[PDB]
RNA sequence: AAGGUCACGGCGAGACGAGCCGUUUAUCAUUACGAUAGGUGUCAAGUGGAAGUGCAGUGAUGUAUGCAGCUGAGGCAUCCUAACAGACCCACAGACUUGAAC
RNA sequence: UCAAACGAGGAAAGGCUUACGGUGGAUACCUAGGCACCCAGAGACGAGGAAGGGCGUAUUAAUCGACGAAAUGCUUCGGG
RNA sequence: AGGGUGAAAAGAACCCCCAUCGGGGAGUGAAAUAGAACAUGAAACCGUAAGCUCUCAAGCAGUGGGAGGGGGACCAGACC
RNA sequence: GGCCAGUGAGACGAUGGGGGAUAAGCUUCAUCGUCGAGAGGGAAACAGCCCGGAUCACCAGCUAAGGCCCCUAAAUGACC
RNA sequence: CGGUAGGGGAGCGUUCCGUGUUAGGGAGAAACGCGUGCGUGAGCCGCGUUGGACGAAGCGGAAGCGAGAAUGUCGGCUUGAGUAACGCAAACAUUGGUGAGAAUCCAAUGCCCCGAAAACCUAAGGGUUCCUCCGCAAGGUUCGUCCACGGAGGGUGAGU
RNA sequence: UCGGAGAGAGGCUCGGUGAAAUAGACAUGUCUGUGAAGAUGCGGACUACCUGCACCUGGACAGAAAGACCCUAUGAAGCU
C-alpha cells in the first residue's frame, strides 16, 4: 500500500495532462450548450 | 446487476424515497412550475400522472386514496375541481421536463417541472 | 491562404536545392569532386555513411532456390548478405543490407535426424504452455517458419535485426510474386550444402 | 514585446488550487473573447468565475486603457503560476498532526488584438530596410 | 496610441528579374588543385593527403612555424589515372608542406575511479599537436601500375 | 464530404469509458420497416375480496353489489409529454521506385 | 491502369536545450542588536516600605516606557 | 519564529473592470519589471513560448561513432 | 637506529597433512599464486582459474592466453 | 610512474588582518549568471539590456577554512495525488426574500428526529464566546450574503 | 453442504475542499543461468504499441521500528 518510491516528472505530467485533458473534453460540450443556448427556439432553459 | 428493475431509486433510502415522492409532488400540485433535479423529475413524473388520473374519475375511493397519498388536505380537493375541466382530452402527459443550468456547489444536473 | 504553406513550401524546397547538395553513389567514382575537397574532412575519419547510401529503392534483390539445400548453411549464407558484410560499405549500425526471397521453402533438406528429433518448442507467459512441436510438424503445417527461424537467431536481435528481418522473403510455392528489382541469384561460398 | 500589440493582466493569489485553474486555463487558450465569454458564462468549475472575472476586467482594461474591440481579440498566453500557501496544522487519530495546505494561485492572462497591415503580395524586396524595419511587424519564418 | 497606419508613398514593385535573380544566388569556383593523392606515415599513424588540407599530427619535439617541410616518407602515391602502389616508399618522393603554427587539442579528462574503495583522480592532457598546410606532391615518376 | 463524437430519450449493455436501440407530419394502401422512454387505455399476472350503502346480528362480525379494489418492473395499442435547439472532429487522390500491357 | 518493394513528409502527451515568469530566501552589502577583553568604579537597595509585579494616570483606541489619587507629573537651587 | 521600498511616502489625484481583494492606464520617483507579500533573488519546485525528436519499445538512462534536421555565423572544414 | 602509522575477522586454487564420512564455497595448519589493494583480454554472464601488470594521448602496428559459420573480429583453410 | 588501511612532499580556494584611506569602482565593486580561453586539478582570467557600493593582485599571517552521506539538523518544495476522507445510515423538499453570486443565510408550508432529551435551570470550568451594526483576508473538513471568526459600540443592577 | 436475493454506509462517476505513511534517480518484462549461494538493473533466449481507469495482492528479500527471541558488552537495572 505504502509506495516504495515516488514518480517522475516525466511519469507526473503524463499523469495531470491527462487529468487536464480530461478537463479539455468536457467544454466543447458547454460550448455546444452555449451556443444551443442562443437565438433559436429550444425547449429548455427557462 | 440491474436488468429490467424499472424502480427509479434515488440517493435516498426507501422511506425517505417515499416521502420525498409525496411531498415532492404534493409541493408540484401546489405550485405547478418547479425546480428539481432530473432524477427528481422522473420520478415526479410517474407519480404527478397518477395522481393526475387518479383524480380524474372522481368517486369517493379515488378521493381517499388520492388523500391519502398526499400530504396537504386543502389540495386533494382544489385538485379533482380543476383536472377534469383541465385536463379532460389530454389522455396522459401531463408535464414537461424543461432543463436548466447545473446547480452551483454540486453541478447538478437540474430540472424544471410544468404542468402541460 | 494555401499560397501560404504552398508557395513558401516550394520556396523551402527551393532554397533547400540551393543551398544543399546532392549525394553521389558509389559507382565508377572517384576520391572528390573539388568542391568536396573544400567540405569536410571525410577521409582521415572512417566513412560513415548518409541517407542516400542506403536506400532501400536501389538495394540488392537475391532469389536462392531452397530445394535440397541444407537448412543452417543456406541461413547462414543469408544471413551474411542480409547484414550486408559483403559490401564494402559495410556499417553494423545502419541497415547496409539487401533483400533476399528464398522460395521453395518447403523442401529445405536437413543431415542426419533433424526431421524427427529437433523441436521448435514455444511458450506463452504462463506455465504448462510449452508447445510440444517437432520439424516435420512445421513443414508439414507451416514450412515458410522454418527458415524464418532459422535466420532470425542469425541477425542482430536488437532495433536494427528487427529492420533487417522484414528484408527476408520466404515462400513455400514454387514462384514468389516480386518483380521489383529483377532480382539477381545468390552468390555462393558454400562447397559443402 | 511585439511592438504594442497585447494587453498584460495580473492576478491577486486567489484562494482557490492552482491545477484546477490550470485545466480551465488550459481550456480557453487561444480562443478569443467571445468564445471565452460563453464558454466561462457555462463551465461548470468553480476555479471558472475568478477566470472569467479576469477576462472580463481584462477586455475591459483592453478596451478601455487601449482603445480596441472585443471581438477581435484573442487569448495570447494566459499563464497560471503558484502562489503563497498557507499550513493548516490539523490534528489526526493516534495523536498525529497533517499540515494541510490551503494554496493560491498568480494568474496572468496577456490579450492580443490584431492590428495589422495585409500587405498586397509577398516578394521579397532588399532594399531600404529602414522600412522593412517598419513593415514588417509580426509575421513568420525570419530568414537572415 | 493607435495602430498605426497605412504609409501612402505610393510604390512601385519592380518585377524585372534581373536584379534579384542575380542578387540571391552565389557564384563560387571550387579551386583546382591537381588530380594527385598520397598516405604519408607521420609518426606511426598514416594520413590521406592531397595538395591543400590543414591536417594535424604529432610533431612538436622542434618544428620552427612557418616552415617548409618536405615528408619523404611517401607511400601510395597516386592520380586520376594511375596509382603507385608502394613498395614500402616510393623512391625520390617529397610532399611538400608548410608546418604551421603549434596547437593544443581538446582537453580529454582523465578522471579515473574504481569503486567504493575510495579513489578518484581528476587529470587532464592536452596533446601537443601540430596543424599542417600541404603544398604539393612531387618526385613519384617511377614504376605505373594502372588498371 | 462519406463516417464519427457531444447533446438528446434510454437499454434485456454497463463501475467510468464502452457497446446497442431510437433522435418526429415518428406511413398512405393490398399483406413484414418510422413507437426510443414515460404516461394513458386494455390484456396476461400478484394479493385476493376495497370504500360507501343495504341486510342479519345487542355487539364483535358475516353477507350482496363484486374473480370486485389496488398493484401493471411484463405484452399490445396510442404521438399526450420529452426526443427540440445544436455544436465539433475528419476534407481537397493519397510521398519516393520498378515490371506488364494499353 | 494493375501488381510488387520501401516507409519517408507533416503528425500527440512528453524528453533535451534555450528564453521569460511565479513560490523560495542561499549568496553579496549592511544594521536597528549582541559577545569578549583592558582601564577605573560599583556590587549600593529595604519598615523613611525594597527587587519584582497588579491596577491606573494624557483631550480622545490598544501596546511599551515614565509616573503613582500630588499619577504621561510636583518644589527648590544651578546649566541652557 | 518572523530584519532591510525609497534619498525623501514624494504610499498612486483622476478614468475603467468592480461587492471587495486585486489589475491596467495616468501621476511621483533616477528606478513602479523599488508598489507596500515592496532592497540583490540562487537551487529544489511549478509553469508558458521557440528548435529537434519519441507511440514494435527492454533501459543506473551515460559514453564512443553519428543518420536526418535546426541556429547563428568567419578563420565558411569550425561552434552549439 | 630516530620520528611515526595502520594491521592483528582473511578468501579461494595447487601440493603436504590432521578433524569429517580423504563430504562440504567445511575447519585448522606448512610452502606458493591471485584477490584483498588489480584495471584489461579470455572464461556467455561471474573476486581468487589462464594470459597479463593500466602515467597519458593516437580513427597507429605486432602478439600472449584464447579463437577464425552467423549473432560477434579473424579460415564454410589444407591433409590424415 | 595500478593501488585499499596508511606515510611523506607540493599547491588551489574561502573570510579577516599588515601593506591599505592599495590599484580599481554609479563611465558599475561584491553578488548572480555566462564561456569556441588557460591549468595535473583544486581554480584563474574574460564577457553579461540582471544588480547597485565596495574592494583586487603581489608579498605574508590566522582560522567556527572547503559537504554527498551521520534513521544528521533547520527552512523551502516535491511524490503518493487531485487519491483516501469530508467525523453515524434523525432527512429533508419546494416556494418566496436578500445579493454580484444561494443546496447551505432568512421567512412560510409540509416531512422527519429526541422527548428521564438531542428540553429548561444551576455547581465547576471557560472568560466576553452574550447583543446591534459592519466585513468575508485567515478559520468553518464544501459553499456562504452566515458564524462561538475579524472590527466598533454596548451589556452582568440583590437587606431577602 | 452451497451458496442466493434484497435494503442502507462506503466503494464507481461528477462539482467543491483536500492529506498521509513512503521515496537515491528511475526509460521499473518472463524464463533460465550466474552472482554475497532467492536479479526489472549481469548473460542468452522468448515475449511485449503508448498510456489510463476499476479490482486482486504474488514480488519489489514491500512500509514500520537501530529484532522483544540468540550471542557479544570486563554494559544498566530489579530481585535472591
Amino acid at each position: 500500500a505504502v509506495p516504495k518510491k515516488r514518480t517522475s516528472i516525466y511519469k507526473k505530467r503524463i499523469r495531470k495532462n491527462i487529468w487536464k485533458k480530461k478537463g479539455y473534453w468536457a467544454a466543447l460540450k458547454a460550448f455546444s450548450l452555449a451556443k444551443s443556448l442562443s437565438t433559436g427556439n429550444s425547449k429548455s432553459f427557462f | 446487476m440491474k436488468h429490467g428493475r424499472k424502480i427509479h431509486r434515488l440517493s435516498r433510502p426507501a422511506d425517505q424515497r417515499r416521502a420525498l415522492l409525496r411531498g415532492l409532488t404534493t409541493q408540484l400540485l401546489k405550485h405547478g412550475r418547479i425546480k428539481t433535479t432530473r432524477a427528481k423529475a422522473s420520478a415526479m413524473r410517474k407519480y404527478v400522472d397518477k395522481m393526475i388520473t387518479l383524480a380524474k374519475e372522481g368517486s369517493l375511493h379515488k378521493r381517499r386514496q388520492a388523500l391519502g397519498f398526499i400530504y396537504e388536505k386543502q389540495i386533494v380537493h382544489a385538485l379533482f375541481a380543476e383536472v377534469p375541466e383541465r385536463y379532460g382530452d389530454r389522455n396522459g402527459g401531463y408535464t414537461r421536463i424543461i432543463r436548466t443550468l447545473p446547480r452551483r456547489g454540486d453541478n447538478a444536473p437540474m430540472a424544471y417541472i410544468e404542468l402541460v | 491562404s494555401t499560397k501560404c504553406t504552398e508557395e513558401w513550401r516550394q520556396l523551402k524546397e527551393a532554397v533547400k536545392k540551393e543551398f544543399a547538395i546532392p549525394h553521389v553513389p558509389l559507382d565508377q567514382r572517384w576520391m572528390f569532386t573539388l568542391e568536396e575537397a573544400t567540405g569536410p574532412d571525410i577521409w582521415n575519419t572512417t566513412w560513415y555513411p548518409k541517407s542516400a547510401d542506403h536506400v532501400p529503392t536501389d538495394k540488392k534483390w537475391y532469389v536462392v532456390d531452397a530445394t535440397d539445400l541444407i537448412l543452417g548453411r543456406m541461413a547462414s549464407t543469408i544471413a551474411i548478405h542480409i547484414r550486408g558484410k559483403n559490401l564494402a560499405s559495410y556499417t553494423p549500425s545502419v541497415d547496409m543490407g539487401a533483400f533476399v526471397i528464398v522460395v521453395n521453402a518447403d523442401k529445405v533438406a536437413v543431415s542426419g535426424k533433424k526431421r524427427t528429433q529437433k523441436l521448435y518448442r514455444r511458450h506463452s507467459g504462463r506455465p504448462g504452455g510449452l508447445k510440444e512441436e517437432t520439424f516435420d510438424q512445421l513443414q508439414k503445417r507451416i514450412p515458410e517458419r522454418i527458415i524464418e527461424h532459422a535466420v532470425r537467431g542469425m541477425l542482430p536481435k536488437g532495433r536494427l535485426g528487427r529492420y533487417l528481418f522484414n528484408h527476408l522473403k520466404v515462400y513455400k510455392g514454387a514462384e514468389h510474386p516480386h518483380q521489383a528489382q529483377q532480382p539477381i541469384d545468390l552468390p555462393l561460398r558454400d562447397k559443402r550444402i | 514585446p511585439g511592438k504594442c500589440d497585447e494587453i498584460t493582466t495580473r492576478g491577486y493569489s486567489i484562494s482557490m488550487s492552482v491545477d484546477k485553474a490550470r485545466r480551465v486555463i488550459d481550456q480557453i487558450r487561444g480562443r478569443s473573447y467571445a468564445e471565452t465569454l460563453m464558454i466561462l458564462e457555462l463551465m461548470p468549475y468553480r476555479a471558472c468565475y475568478p477566470i472569467f472575472k479576469l477576462i472580463y476586467s481584462a477586455a475591459a482594461n483592453a478596451s478601455h486603457n487601449k482603445q480596441f474591440n472585443k471581438a477581435n481579440l484573442i487569448i495570447s498566453k494566459a499563464e497560471v503560476n503558484k502562489g503563497i500557501t498557507l499550513k493548516k496544522v490539523k490534528p489526526r487519530a493516534r495523536g498525529r498532526s497533517y499540515m494541510i495546505k490551503r494554496p493560491t494561485c498568480h494568474i496572468t492572462i496577456v490579450l492580443r488584438d490584431i492590428t495589422h497591415f495585409d500587405s498586397y503580395d509577398k516578394f521579397l524586396e532588399s532594399l531600404t530596410p529602414k522600412k522593412l524595419i517598419a513593415l514588417l511587424g509580426l509575421m513568420s519564418t525570419g530568414r537572415r | 496610441v493607435l495602430p498605426d497606419d497605412f504609409q501612402a508613398p505610393e510604390p512601385g514593385t519592380p518585377e524585372y528579374n534581373d536584379i534579384i535573380n542575380q542578387f540571391l544566388p552565389k557564384k563560387g569556383p571550387p579551386p583546382p588543385r591537381e588530380e594527385i593523392f598520397a598516405v604519408v606515415v607521420i609518426g606511426s599513424r598514416q594520413y590521406i593527403v592531397i595538395p591543400g588540407r590543414w591536417i594535424y599530427t604529432q610533431r612538436l619535439k622542434g618544428a620552427t612555424v612557418n616552415d617548409k617541410i618536405v615528408l619523404n616518407k611517401v607511400l601510395l602515391v597516386g592520380t586520376k589515372a594511375s596509382t603507385y602502389i608502394g613498395t614500402p616508399i616510393v623512391t625520390n618522393a617529397a610532399v611538400h608542406a608548410v608546418v604551421e603554427e603549434q596547437l593544443l587539442d581538446d582537453k580529454v579528462i582523465v578522471f579515473k575511479y574504481k569503486k567504493k574503495k575510495n579513489y578518484r583522480r581528476n587529470i587532464g592532457h592536452r596533446q601537443p599537436i601540430t596543424r599542417i598546410k600541404i603544398t604539393g606532391i612531387t618526385g613519384y615518376e617511377d614504376y605505373p601500375a594502372s588498371t
